[PDB]
């Protein structure tokens, strides 16, 4: 049985932690929603 | 009960204590999360019943009390926030660039984020704190990293 709680509002942070990369991937998505990578 | 906008943790007790399972989206008093989260179960909040109204697997998505509202888009060019709410910690934002998934049927935006699975559902914004997709459905690359898709929508 679930069920939810509130966690917060939905804003932008000014100065948040900034991180992460920006890959460009040839990807495929199946019948089952479920991504893989094409190579 | 309560129907208040924003993010919400979705539970459950079936497991041992009480276990985050994903994260969701009120917003215009309907409930957004992704599939793989509630496998399209109903949901209780607080002594109310939220039912599902709407949803798909392939695009891994489901919203429950009414159709899907968030329609916001990705611009392609600017940095984004991860609104996370990982299991037992507080919401925090993370900005990232994203990257984009190429498929045969159009381009996505993709964030190269990697939190715990029961953060699936926490919301991905623009600066005008609009949802632009949800976090949680994507793929392990080469480097063993995860980048998930910025899940969204189609608002009818
Ligand atoms: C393959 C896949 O989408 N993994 C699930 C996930 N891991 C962390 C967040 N979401």
């Amino acid at each position: 049985d679930m069920y939810i709680e509130r966690a917060g509002d939905i804003t932008w942070e000014k100065d948040a932690e900034v991180t992460g990369n920006s890959p460009r991937l040839d990807v495929a998505l199946d019948e089952s929603g479920d991504f893989s990578l094409v190579e | 009960g309560e129907t208040t906008d924003g993010v919400y943790r979705v539970m459950t007790r079936r497991l041992l204590g009480s276990t985050q399972v994903g994260v969701g989206v009120m917003q215009e008093g309907v409930f957004h999360t992704m599939w793989h989260v509630t496998k399209g179960a109903a949901l209780r909040s607080g002594e109310g019943r939220l039912d599902p109204y709407w949803g798909d697997v392939k695009q891994d998505l489901v919203s429950y009390c009414g159709p899907w509202k968030l329609d916001a888009a990705w611009d392609g060019l600017s940095e984004v926030q991860l609104l996370a709410v990982p299991p037992g910690e507080r919401a925090k934002n993370i900005q990232t660039l994203p990257g984009i998934f190429k498929t045969k049927d159009g381009d996505i935006g993709a964030v190269a984020l990697d939190y715990p699975a029961g953060t699936s559902g926490s919301p991905i914004l623009d600066k005008c704190g609009r949802v632009i997709g949800l976090y949680g459905n994507g793929v392990v690359i080469k480097n063993g990293s995860y980048v998930s898709a910025i899940t969204q929508g189609k608002r009818e």
